[PDB]
């Protein structure tokens, strides 16, 4: 037998029961958790990453809930994480040499023994925020989902504490026993006996890589009277460059706690201990939603690669899914099934879903030499009678997007969108917050009440709406940054009630030039009648007839997963460079719809891009000018008035 | 383990230099002028000897170089020894300094970790402060608390405090010591702040800061408001801004075992920053007189230069006109009583939104050797000039660089002149009243001096001007700062449907990655030139 | 110490008066200003209002020292706010040692309890005339922290205790402390919606409420009968008060179960009456003027906790 003091943990047991589960794993889970080809799911990742040279791997928690022999093992790396990882990262490397004893192999074992090992446990048991978080259930592997305020420099630790001895030419070195270091004071009695002489120097020794993180909880379920907090937590080297302002994750770690000092003078300590938490894994992307433009993060693709930290930044594809893209694209009822699909819950609006999915696919990012950049966006708003759905758009959007921000009428000023500075609670300096305007840099950015919102903070966006870039000039900080971001934003009509028989370019209680310069908008009268009306109530009672809308999938409607990756896959492979045919359509179309600016024509073009897109065309074609100009006239209704 | 490598290193790094010399035979082979380039320098006995990479890394394959850089600091010693016993060996009161430039690799400052402690490192970024010269102490003598003994040794990089042994050891107590000034010396200190570059910035970020510190004779070659290309060691120093932070933090202590009877545990906390420092620095950011005289000889280039400053852009002759003459400035020294002119010029514009205003800014500030762009509202005076320190760590306050102080001799291009505040608009007309300002707080008084042409778009009450109304009543902005502005300019659109569809056609055709459309008379390369060399004809 | 082998707290609760009754008192609801000095540590109930609390944080009760070459366990006992930590070895075996190996801590070994504090401001119909009420702080560990939310009526109970304290070095005399309280049981005469457990006896009450029928109307009747008819603008209370259904869509959105109504009208007749009544009924109620603070007292605010530094 043998045991850890206080734990039920056994070493050579748990290595033994390990290499059997890692042996015998073959999608047990599809089985025994549903009813859900392949074979021996976990061994293909350790087959392959031997010649790739990779001292990381990640692990799941239901594939232990599912094998019959990790049961136990499951609240045993629950309950102490780190020694059943460090027990692991042995057991890993006696199953990689007992499984190499069946082959024979070029001469590579110089770097096996020499490496080491560590595992990432990511998908694991859920946990509700951090008031469970009693000190009962400290120092466990946990998880959580939020999104990212602040970022602090690195923390160098000492790792190798050299020592230099004053006389007899002779150096001197030891090591950190639980985080201190006892300076040996003697001075080597051998030689010389000064039980006090030696000396300490930095550049000598080695260091380790910490930062800290400050993190926005966003839980799924609170009490009555929550409000929203931060917590504090700790990476360590080779995560760095990880996670940053703009992103939504779901994280994993271990709870821990720490007490702190009443002063930079002594040694007293409060009788409250500070808690943090130390992270195990990060989860950058999900389902639920498509990621980042890939062109935007080329830098931090190539620093990660040279860094040799590869956790995930972009979702990968299948050949078989590739195929089905292709089919699925072959029917010519792509362009009113995906307006369809978008929101199964309302009625039709289907320009205005078109519009939203076109937007979504963005459009065209080129670049010039050095003076030139042109990104994907396209400014949207939308005006009309209230009572529809124009907010449940709205929240659709910014939930379906990962990087973007929710802003609400005139609660909202010009120092709280751009930068601003302030002060941290604990380090007690001079630190900064993004802005929400940055935030959102590439994705949505949704407004609603454009109307009553502050005129001063109405200023800004001139400039963003153009250049996408922000400038600020304050205390201690002169620097021009980015903000990619995207505009989708409502409009209230002027007075109540509407005015059919006025010209709508001067019935909305807002200037000429900031409604022209969007690129689209979309107009929601009412025009009440049958034939428009019965079938919407139908189509809105029927959603609550059932205890929730599964029924609604009738009608041929997609489901989300193959939607949001084709949409991905299209917007990150394709790049539709402008043809010749679409100059004679779309310079006569704009030249006529000027009887109103040389936006609509930016608008126009960017759009068409987009639709080209669509289709998976590497080139733009004439088909594209008519259904954007169409669409253009029938967004602003021309046949009315 | 060093004490046997580090005398080989610095045989080996002798030999290398002394077997180089100065060939450099019709531009042929290259051999290294190390000798002749440290006599040259003991002409002026400078001792800052320069060092390229390439060269030393050449010979013995590089993998010398290869460990010298992650144990730089180990052999550093030992190397200025060797250079020491090299100007004893062929040269007949001495302090050297030693400097690597034209490294391969660049970090940026996220690019830095802790493996790279004590190793040679390129970096480049952003100045935003400077500080005082400050002489620091490089030797110090000391002397006995009992007797005259002077020693005139030096504990020099930290540990700063206290030498042990005493000429006469016959003492009470010898642990502490006295100080003296003058059996001492010192060489030059300097103190910035670096700051990240815009143009390798990620999402939802700030420009990411931290301090680096200069030595020796290369100080003064540090500028406020530049992007720079340092290159040093991995210093690092001691701080305790880094409490209340999670996890456990590490602590020294003397040993008590194997020795006993003998806070009294004398323990001491470290948490250390990483700063920077720099062996040397750059600023970063012939035929070509016969190009110029060639490219002189037209008449119509003045044409051509008008044109040439905006192909991004449609039309507009008169805004293309003005810019290219902001640039030059009017002689400000046309005087006799001493009462002086604002010899440079100013600018606006005008027009509703929807118009390329904002191209011509972009344009400049991508193009201006000083210039900086703003917004012209989410901005204070204290930001656009300079709100100072007030006695922070320990030394004295330093003059900000401010932004608006910025553009001596160039421009501060702002958008969105109609929101701008009060006091920033008073600030303003202060600063355009005269060319100098004045400022003050918690009793400092300050005066620049700076002669800034500004070029700002103008936004109309309503965006709509009404065309026969006067300017007065659309600008919206009082009579001081309307006036001292040489030029006017108005930008309104009209239906005209053959020029329209030529206009459409060119924005369509920029959407053809960097297509062939912006064809100029030539480039800003020799541009740049040009302006240097026409700001100073002095018609 | 005894302390760590404990796997059990405690909290009292005081008696009710209406048993105190049966065969014959000592706790009575008290305010914020008539403590009267002498009151420090008898057993208390003190009414009010809690306005805010932090969150809950760990605190020792019981420090873990394991000896590096002793191999023994050492007990460092706290009960201020702060110490000193004991780091040169008084083992049992070092004492008989010349060596004296130094020790450390453990951080699952050393006991550990929440402390977490609130403060009540007095009720406003036992104030005294034209006088300005005043504030008070209590202490909470452990199980009970999560039994408490500001803006509800409460009935705290436990003991008045004091703390190290002397105002501020200068206005000072000695002897001076600030003060605080313990709490030991939660009773509040308001019923949030998540206390609903059916019983013996309170489905017989709903049993009875629905046999005389008319329910829907006699609630529509019962609601601030104070004033006159309405009984339809009473019944759209009722349904402002029921709010609705939820349901989810499943696809990325869902849809509020809500009710909003106004109640447009001429001066004169009754207005004000159906609000007051409405949050004197209805939990997690509310009321606010017209104009005044309504800049950021309808927003949220940013402020530093008292008792940990932190933006809440
Ligand atoms: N139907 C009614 N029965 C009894 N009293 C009434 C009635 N209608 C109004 N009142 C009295 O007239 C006053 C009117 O005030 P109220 O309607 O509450 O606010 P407001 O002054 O804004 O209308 C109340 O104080 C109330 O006592
Ligand atoms: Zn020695
Ligand atoms: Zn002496
Ligand atoms: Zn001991």
């Amino acid at each position: 037998l043998r045991i850890i003091w206080g734990t039920n943990v056994s070493i050579q047991e748990c290595t033994t029961n390990f290499r059997n589960f890692l042996m015998s794993f073959k999608y047990k889970f599809r089985k025994i958790l549903d009813e859900r080809d392949e074979e021996l799911y976990y061994i293909k990742q350790l087959n392959e990453m031997r010649e790739l040279g990779t001292s990381n791997l990640n692990l799941d928690a239901r594939n232990l809930l599912a094998y019959k022999q990790t049961e136990d093992l499951y609240h045993q790396l629950l309950n102490y994480p780190q020694e059943v990882i460090s027990i692991m990262d042995q057991t890993i490397k006696d199953c990689m040499v007992s499984l190499i004893v069946d082959n024979n192999l070029d001469y590579d074992l110089d770097e096996i023994e020499t490496k080491f090992y560590k595992v990432r446990p990511y998908n694991v048991g859920s946990c509700k925020g951090m008031r469970e978080l009693n000190p009962n259930d400290i120092d466990k592997l946990i998880n959580l989902k939020g999104l990212v305020l602040r970022s602090t420099p690195v923390i160098p630790d000492m790792k190798v504490a050299f020592f230099k001895c004053n006389v007899c030419d002779h150096t001197m070195a030891v090591e950190i026993d639980r985080g201190v270091i006892q300076e040996p004071a003697r001075c080597e009695r051998i030689d010389c006996n000064e039980p006090n002489s030696m000396s300490l120097i930095h550049n000598r020794c080695s260091f380790a890589d910490k930062q800290v993180i400050k993190l926005q909880e966003t839980p799924d379920f609170v009490p009555d009277g929550q409000t929203p907090h931060s917590i504090s937590l700790c990476v360590y080297d080779e995560l760095v460059d990880s996670c940053r302002a703009g992103d939504r994750i779901e994280v994993t770690g271990t709870f821990r706690s720490i007490p702190i000092r009443a002063n930079s003078r002594q040694r007293v300590l409060k009788s409250l201990y500070k808690t943090y938490v130390d992270v195990v894994h990060v989860k950058k992307v999900s389902d639920k939603r498509l990621d980042v433009d890939t062109s935007t993060i080329e830098q931090e693709l190539m620093q990660n690669k040279v860094d040799h930290n590869e956790v995930e930044e972009v979702r990968q594809i299948t050949d078989q899914d590739l195929a089905k893209i292709r089919e699925v694209a072959a029917r010519e009822d792509l362009y009113s099934l995906l307006a369809r699909s978008i929101a199964p819950s309302i009625y039709e609006l289907e320009d205005v879903k078109k519009g939203i999915l076109l937007q979504l696919f963005g459009g065209t990012n080129k670049t010039f030499t050095k003076g030139g950049r042109y990104r994907g966006d396209i400014n949207i708003l939308l005006c009309g009678d209230p009572s529809t759905s124009k907010s449940q758009i709205l929240q659709y959007v910014h939930k379906i997007t990962p990087r973007g921000v929710y802003t609400s009428g005139k609660g909202s000023s010009a120092v709280g969108l751009t930068a601003y500075i302030t002060r941290d609670v604990d380090t007690k300096q001079l630190v900064l917050e993004s802005g929400a305007l940055v935030l959102s840099d590439g994705g949505v950015c949704c407004i609603d009440e454009f109307d009553k919102m502050s005129d001063s903070t109405r200023s800004v966006l001139h400039e963003v709406m153009e250049q996408q870039t922000i400038s600020i000039a304050k205390a201690g900080i002169i620097t021009t940054l980015n903000a990619r971001s995207s505009i989708l934003a409502s409009a209230n009509p002027i007075g109540s009630r509407y005015n059919p028989n006025l010209p709508v370019t001067e019935n909305i209680d807002l200037p000429p030039p900031l409604l022209s310069r969007f690129d689209l908008v979309y107009l929601v009268l009412d025009k009440v009648d049958e034939k428009n009306d019965r079938e919407l109530a139908k189509h809105l009672t029927n959603l609550y007839l059932e205890d929730k809308p599964e029924h609604i999938s009738q009608d041929d409607v997609l489901p989300v997963e193959f939607l949001t990756m084709y949409i991905s896959y299209a917007k990150e492979h394709i790049h539709p460079i402008i043809t010749e045919a679409a100059k004679t359509e779309l310079v006569r179309a704009y030249v006529g719809m000027r009887k109103a600016t040389t936006r609509q024509l930016e608008s126009m073009i960017r759009l068409a891009e987009a639709h080209a897109k669509m289709k998976l065309k590497n080139v733009v074609e004439l088909e594209d000018v008519q259904e954007a100009v169409r669409l253009i006239r029938s967004a602003i209704k021309d046949y009315a008035t | 383990v060093d004490d046997v490598t580090g005398e080989k290193v610095r045989e080996a790094f002798e030999q290398f230099l002394e077997d180089f010399s100065v060939q450099s035979t019709d531009t042929g082979e290259v051999e290294k002028v190390y000798r002749a380039q440290i006599e040259f320098m003991k002409i002026y006995d400078l001792n800052t000897i320069y060092i390229d990479y390439q060269h030393l890394s050449m010979r013995e394959n590089g993998a010398l170089a290869m460990a010298i850089s992650e144990q730089y600091y180990r052999f550093l010693p030992f190397l200025q020894k060797g250079l020491r016993r090299v100007v004893r060996k062929y040269a007949p009161e001495r302090v050297f300094q030693i400097s690597f430039f034209n490294l391969p690799t660049v970090h940026r400052i996220r690019d830095i970790r802790s493996e790279k402690i004590g190793s040679l490192l390129s970096i480049s970024g952003t100045v935003t402060r400077t500080s005082e010269v400050r002489p620091e102490l490089y030797k110090a003598s000391f002397t006995c608390d009992m007797c005259r003994a002077i020693v005139d040794n030096v504990e020099q990089s930290f540990k700063y405090t206290e030498p042990t042994f005493c000429p006469n050891p016959s003492c009470e107590n010898r642990a502490f010591w006295t100080l003296n000034v003058t059996r001492s010396r010192f060489l030059d200190w300097q103190k910035v702040r670096i700051q990240e570059n815009a143009n390798e910035i990620p999402t939802g970020s700030m420009p990411r800061t931290l301090d680096v510190i200069l030595r020796g004779d290369s100080v003064e070659r540090a500028k406020p408001g530049d992007r720079c290309k340092f290159t040093g060691v991995e210093i690092v120093v001691p701080d305790v801004t880094q409490l209340g932070l999670p996890g456990v933090k590490p602590s020294s202590t003397l040993d008590t075992r194997g020795i006993s009877k003998t806070r009294s545990l004398g323990v001491r906390d470290l948490t250390y920053k990483i700063s920077f420092l720099a062996c040397h620095v750059i600023s970063i950011g012939s035929d070509e007189i016969n190009e110029l005289k060639e490219m002189v000889k037209d008449e119509h280039i003045y044409d051509k230069l008008v044109r040439s400053i905006a192909p991004a852009v449609f039309g507009h002759e008169a805004v293309k006109k003005g810019i290219l003459l902001q640039m030059l400035g009017g002689v400000h020294k046309s005087t006799v009583e001493g009462i002086k002119l604002r010899g440079d010029i100013n600018i606006c514009v005008v027009g509703d939104p929807s118009t390329s205003k904002s191209q011509f800014l972009k344009y400049v500030v991508g193009f201006a050797p000083r210039s900086v762009y703003t917004s012209g509202k989410a901005s204070s005076a204290a930001g656009l000039t300079a709100a100072v320190v007030r006695d922070e760590e320990g030394g004295d306050y330093t003059i900000e660089a401010g932004a608006l102080m910025l553009a001596d001799n160039g421009i501060c291009c702002i958008d969105e002149f109609d929101k701008m505040d009060i006091s920033d608009q008073v600030a303003i007309h202060e600063a355009m009243e005269q060319q100098t300002i004045s400022i003050a707080k918690a009793g400092i008084h300050a005066t620049l001096n700076a002669r800034t042409s500004i070029l700002a778009a103008a936004n109309p009450v309503g965006g709509r001007y009404n065309r026969k109304l006067s300017l007065r009543g659309n600008l919206n902005m009082t009579a001081p700062i309307m006036s001292r502005f040489d030029l006017f300019f108005v930008i309104l659109d009209d239906c005209n449907e053959k020029i329209d569809t030529e206009l459409a056609s060119h924005i369509v055709d920029l959407h053809m990655k960097r297509d062939e459309a912006i064809e100029p008379p030539f480039s800003a390369e020799q541009l740049r030139r040009y302006i240097k060399y026409a700001r100073t004809f002095k018609p | 110490p005894p302390n760590l082998t404990r796997r059990y707290f405690l909290y009292f609760k005081p008696l009710s008066q209406n048993c105190a009754r049966r065969y014959r008192i000592s706790s009575k609801p008290l305010s914020v200003r008539q403590i009267k000095g002498d009151f420090l540590g008898q057993l208390i109930t003190v009414r009010g209002i809690i306005t805010r609390v932090s969150d809950v944080k760990p605190a020792v009760e019981v420090i873990a020292y394991t000896c590096d070459q002793c191999g023994y366990e050492v007990f460092q006992e706290v009960n201020s706010r702060t110490f000193t930590p004991l780091s040169e070895c008084t083992s049992e075996e070092c004492s008989q040692n010349q060596t004296k190996g130094q020790l450390f801590m453990s951080t699952r070994a050393s006991k550990f309890s929440a402390f977490q504090e609130c403060k009540i401001q007095e009720l406003s119909q036992q104030v005294p005339v034209g006088h300005i009420p005043r504030s008070l702080n209590i202490h909470v560990n452990g199980t009970l922290v999560r039994s408490l939310s500001p803006g509800d009526i409460v009935d705290v109970t436990g003991i008045f205790l004091p703390a190290p304290y002397t105002g501020f070095k200068a206005l000072k005399a000695g002897l001076l402390t600030e003060t605080y309280l313990e709490a030991q049981f939660v009773r509040q005469h308001k019923k949030k919606f998540a206390s609903f457990s059916l019983t013996s006896d309170v489905e017989e009450r709903v049993m009875e409420l629905i046999t005389s029928g008319d329910v829907y109307n006699r609630l529509a009747k019962s609601i601030a009968p104070e004033i006159y008819g309405n009984l339809d603008v009473k019944k759209a209370l009722l349904l402002l008060l029921v709010g609705g259904v939820d349901k989810r869509v499943g696809d990325g959105m869902k849809i509020r179960g809500d009710i909003n109504v106004c109640l447009m009208g001429d001066p004169g007749v009754a207005k004000s009456q159906l609000l007051k009544a409405i949050c004197k009924i209805s939990p997690r109620g509310v009321y606010t003027t017209g104009k005044g603070s309504s800049g950021v007292g309808l927003t949220a605010a940013v402020m530093k906790d008292p008792v940990t530094d932190e933006m809440i």
